[PDB]
RNA sequence: UCGCUACUACCGAUUGGAUGGUUUAGUGAGGCCCUCGGAUCGGCCCGCCGGGGUCCCUGGCGGAGCGCUGA
RNA sequence: GCUGCAGUUAAAAAGCUCGUAGUUGGAUCUUGUGGAGGGUUCCCCGCCCCUUGCCUCUCGGCGCCGGCCCGAAGCGUUUACUUUGAAAAAAUUAGAGUGUUCAAAGCAGGCCCGAGCCGCCUGGAUACCGCAGCUAGGAAUAAUGGAAUAGGACCGCGGUUCUAUUUUGUUGG
RNA sequence: UACCUGGUUGAUCCUGCCAGUAGCAUAUGCUUGUCUCAAAGAUUAAGCCAUGCAUGUCUAAGUACGCACGGCCGGUACAGUGAAACUGCGAAUGGCUCAUUAAAUCAGUUAUGGUUCCUUUGGUCGCUACUUGGAUAACUGUGGUAAUUCUAGAGCUAAUACAUGCCGACGGCGCUGACUCCCUUUGUGUGGGAUGCGUGCAUUUAUCAGAUCAAAACCAACCCGGUCGCGGCUUUGGUGACUCUAGAUAACCUCGGGCCGAUCGCAGCCCUCCGUGGCGGCGACGACCCAUUCGAACGUCUGCCCUAUCAACUUUCGAUGGUAGUCGCCGUGCCUACCAUGGUGACCACGGGUGACGGGGAAUCAGGGUUCGAUUCCGGAGAGGGAGCCUGAGAAACGGCUACCACAUCCAAGGAAGGCAGCAGGCGCGCAAAUUACCCACUC
């Protein structure tokens, strides 16, 4: 929040310019950094913490450099020790044609979390899409988060 | 080993449509780099060898050629494999005649002969639109022919219709509903009808539903939708069948009953 | 090597099971005597386009009317 | 030789892979430029494709912007301060992107002077009347003084820019590939950058 | 159990033998990159002669500095 | 041995009990009269209580003498299943036509006077193409979900903080 | 065609296996008259190879002083056929084999908004000059070595090879502003204006603008209809989505190291015009940049034979992730510095085996299945074993080159040369596999 440069190189949104000239401002003050963020399209919705926040990710969908094409695709959130990164889990089922029965199957992925999202939990809901290779095992980011058709964080009035 | 570009083709790996027989050889002609796609195209030696018949070898094609007897859209062409297709005009203006390249309605090439003033123009479609240095408007068609200072109403998938003197465009077609098209990919291929829905999906692909004149329903994908008529009306002459797609069991009863192929 | 040929052939018969069951051999000896045939395979020859013929009518006749 | 192969390495659960082929062309690399400061000497390449490409051994010269003031100019290079990579790099004083360097500040300093009619450089009236004074002072037919208060009610420049000013030496950020392109290339160090740089020339040694 | 004639496998002294893959420590051909090197080969500056012309062009012989400058 | 084997005595049930993963898991939550095709009541319209369950806009054609109506859209709690579209090399296999002298094969071939026809007609079908991904209907069966430390809703009110900077004649306040 | 029979007993009823019966594809024995098709050194040894062939190429249109052959005579550039040599293009396709290789290859499905692209086809092609420079090959002449498609010294001469460089069509438009004129000494509204500087598309970096929406009331100054307070408004294109495309400003620029023609062949023309100023008809070849076509490369989702006498594995010797950079055609631990402590597994990881190249497919088959696929189509890999690299649009190439390792040929002992898993042919191996033939007529 008060304080975002922790990085040994200085850090700022690309494409943001702030002018050195008619710089009065008298007993109070402004932002001297106005925000860059973007739609991403098929439906999806630009979150307020995006729009209102002041963190810089180069590898965010609504406020960096990725572009959002080919699948999209589901899972539930099973782990996260790694940072701006997360595991997710997808479940499901094979048909063996010899038998007429099935055979129950799992896959992980690693995939970019952002900030904007900052409540979520292991047992969640989570949609992701394609971009470029983000990093060596890394290509899918995500775009919406949920916990509807499940029990609540805590008791039933949440 | 594949170090660089392939420049043979087997004849069992050829395109379905050309209807090559499996006996005389192991080859086929590979179609030069050109205009159409090489699944898409029919080369100039099968057209003069094997559906027209006026050479019985490839060299009686060579020197056909070679005496610069040929024209396709206007201008003379010696190559022999060189990749004409869909809506092109071939004149030979030695034995007096003119043709056009049409689908046939089970999806081939049929031979079409036309009258020396409807020889003067094809039908176009547009694949991009966009904008140069200076601020000067370019058009880009299926068959790769670039426009400067086109009319600004023309859009995407739209048809446009040019002049072959000249290379200018004269008029055109909007894409829109009740409009007459033929389908030129897919297993609908070669059927007309006039386009009745568009249905349409953000990312993937769009789908165009198409209704016939004895009142069949059939789809594709718009890659494959081609406009050729404000409204009902064609502005090319077309085939005998006219695009109908009649049944197995139809075919057979009107070749029993008009007693054609010398019964 | 690649090369303009044809390898498509088929047989156009097949033996029986049971080699020496005396009520099938004197039957198809009173096939070739009554038609002047020349020998067994030319009798078998016969039993096998008929069994193909039948094979088909039999597939069909599970369809809908 | 040198190659950029994914297949030399192993896969997410840490099992192994065996090698699919010999090496390919495609996966190629070469070594690096490692440019310094010093008189031109520039070196080419043949890349895929039969493009052209340039590496710089040695640079002099750059072409720097002060983005506030819309002014750009070709400039001498100085001297390196300070790179968030690594050590080696200042004390062997080489050159890469977003490397921190020193330039002269005095084609900045002519525009400005003759642009809004002030000093900026000066110390005292020794440096300031004996020469130079009728770049400042000319006569001027009814744009003499009041018109020029088009500039002079926007002329004056951040403190941490004219204490840099006198001392002849400005602080810059490298914008461009220098073993890529053949030229070194940026913008002057300004408001946040500037705090954020001084505090780590610092903090560093001094 | 002991004994006669065939045939298959086990244990093992022998610091056995041949072939192949991993790997510690030392050595290292040859190419490519970089910093140097400079055999030899030219041009432009100073005589005389010749062709053209208001001493210069420019062909040739020739010597000093072999300057300056290129490969 | 899935369809489809066997374990008292022929070969074969752990000495006995607990228990995590795996497989399996009880009942329950909207129907009959009327019309068409067809019967002598049930499958399509419209109804006891809801029939696309709601809704009211606005860029955008229809119906008529502005206002009120009827096709998109928000979308129907999420999936499997099933039925239908689209899109997937050829050869091979199945399958239609056709007297290679028959057949295995092949993709051909057939009419007419004489040669004065400067020729004419016609084929090179069609089906199948697991799973996984795409798509539009059906809603039984099997998963899955909502308010108990009350929240849905009314053109319902109130304090307070942030805030786009439209409508005004514009550039500035 | 959804099928059974002989054999344990003195005799009976069962369990259970052995043997019989039919097809298919490898070897082998005995036997053989006609005629249409046609597999054939995969299995063992991706073991070793004598000899011959398997990739070359010219039009009217790059360079013709070869007496080589030739004409009616002559070079008016110079006739005409034209060996050789220089220059250009191709040789990265085709053909052969199956050693390696188990989420790898491969198949279906999707993506470059993360790249490159000879040629074809269509756009684009105006910020000494009536024509420049020197220098080699064929050829002529003299040589060296036991030896090779080894080459040295000397004398001549060309270009679409190599290297220079105008003319024409600057008349740009922005910024400076001596002076000057009008209402108001300045400021502030004007119109002129001497004189300087930059001024095509590509290249590197920085900055600017991108227009549209709901409702009123005061004040400075005014667009405008009018005059000393009211009505009314305007400006590239496109996607589901761009830090897209087009536009404006300040600089850079590659030079020896981006473009804007010192080139070739047919028919001749129109004139302030007698062979002059040009303008022009048909082309041929060439080059920077867009778009095409043929692709190539990297990535997404789902799919695999046997094994626990393989239960835990990976990890600055980069393992999983973050920030900045280097390198590369481009995304990316691809690699480097600093930091964090991660990532996979009973839903079988990690390790080992395979007489394992994958797929389209093949044999047998009531229904369900079992077994096979070196092999003519498609994808991959490799040219004795490993490694490195030149040229080019494309190769980590083997009918290209350099070295080590294993074989091996010639020698005058100093040296030189090599790669049949192409087509025929040979040796070795083994149960096991054809002629050192003819032709570019057909298909390409």
């Amino acid at each position: 929040m008060a304080d975002i440069q922790t990085e040994r190189a200085y850090q700022k949104q690309p494409t943001i310019f702030q002018n050195k000239k008619r710089v009065l401002l008298g007993e109070t003050g402004k932002e001297k950094l106005p925000r860059y963020y973007k739609n991403i399209g098929l439906g999806f919705k630009t979150p307020k913490e995006a729009i209102e926040g002041t963190y810089i990710d180069k590898k965010c969908p609504f406020t960096g450099n990725v572009s959002i094409r080919g699948r999209i695709l589901s899972g539930v959130v099973t782990k996260m020790k790694m940072q701006r990164t997360i595991v997710i889990r997808r479940d499901y089922l094979h048909y063996i044609r010899k038998y007429n029965r099935f055979e129950k199957r799992h896959k992980n992925m690693s995939v970019h979390l952002s900030p904007c999202f900052r409540d979520v939990q292991i047992g969640d809901i989570v949609t992701v899409g394609e971009c470029r290779p983000l990093s060596k095992t890394v290509r899918f980011n995500v775009l919406k988060v949920t916990k509807a058709a499940g029990t609540k964080k805590q008791f039933q009035k949440f | 080993m594949a170090r660089g570009p392939k420049k043979h083709l087997k004849r069992v790996a050829a395109p379905k449509h050309w209807m090559l027989d499996k006996l005389t050889s192991v080859f086929a002609p590979r179609p030069s780099t050109g205009p159409h796609k090489l699944r898409e195209c029919l080369p100039l030696i099968i057209f003069l060898r094997n559906k027209l018949k006026y050479a019985l070898t490839g060299d009686e094609v060579k020197k056909i050629c070679m005496q610069r007897f040929i024209k396709i859209d206007g201008k003379v062409r010696a190559d022999i494999t060189y990749p004409a297709g869909f809506m092109d005009v071939i004149s030979i203006d030695k034995t007096g005649e003119n043709f056009r390249l049409i689908y046939d309605t089970k999806g081939r090439f049929a031979v079409h002969r036309i009258t020396p003033e409807e020889a003067k123009y094809k039908l176009c479609k547009v694949r991009k639109i966009f904008v140069g240095t200076k601020g000067i408007p370019h058009l880009v068609t299926h068959d790769a022919r670039t426009i400067r200072y086109p009319d600004p109403l023309i859009k995407m998938n739209d048809t446009i219709q040019i002049d072959l003197e000249t290379g200018k465009i004269t008029d055109f077609i909007k894409f829109d509903t009740g409009n007459l098209c033929m389908v030129t990919g897919g297993a609908n291929l070669g059927r007309i009808g006039v386009i009745t829905n568009r249905e349409r999906h953000p990312g993937s692909f769009d789908v165009v539903h198409v209704k016939d004149a004895n009142g069949n329903s059939f789809a594709t994908r718009l890659s494959n939708i081609f406009v050729i008529g404000k409204g009902n009306k064609p502005w090319i002459s077309l085939p005998r069948g006219k695009g109908i797609r009649l049944t197995i069991a139809e075919e057979r009863d009107k070749r029993l009953a008009a007693k054609q192929s010398s019964g | 090597m690649p090369v303009a040929r044809s390898w498509v052939c088929r047989k156009t018969y097949v033996t029986p099971r049971r080699p020496f069951e005396k009520s099938r051999l004197d039957q198809e000896l009173k096939l070739i005597g009554e038609y002047g045939l020349r020998n067994k395979r030319e009798v078998w020859r016969v039993k096998f386009t008929l069994a193909k013929i039948r094979k088909a009518a039999r597939e069909l006749l599970t369809l809908d009317e | 030789g040198i190659s950029r192969d994914n297949w030399h390495k192993r896969r997410k659960t840490g099992g192994k892979r065996k090698p699919y082929h010999k090496k390919r062309k495609y996966e190629l690399g070469r070594p690096a430029a490692n440019t310094k400061i010093g008189p031109r000497r520039i070196h080419t390449v043949g890349v895929r494709g039969g493009n052209k490409k340039y590496r710089a051994l040695r640079l002099d010269v750059g072409n720097f912007s002060w983005g506030s003031e819309c002014c750009t100019r070709k400039t001498r290079i100085i001297d390196v301060v300070y790179n968030a990579s690594n050590n080696e790099l200042v004390r062997t004083k080489t050159l890469v992107k977003n490397c921190i360097v020193l330039i002269d500040s005095t084609p900045y300093r002519q525009w400005y002077e003759s642009h809004y009619a002030l000093p900026l450089g000066r110390k005292k009236g020794a440096k300031l009347t004996p020469e130079e004074e009728e770049i400042l002072n000319k006569k001027r037919s009814k744009k003499i003084q009041k018109k020029y208060d088009e500039r002079k009610k926007n002329a004056k420049i951040s403190s941490l820019l004219e204490e840099q000013f006198q001392q002849g030496k400005l602080l810059a950020c490298i914008a461009s590939r220098p073993g890529q392109c053949g030229r070194a290339d940026g913008y002057v160090l300004e408001g946040k950058e500037l705090e954020f740089y001084l505090r780590k020339i610092k903090a560093r040694k001094g």
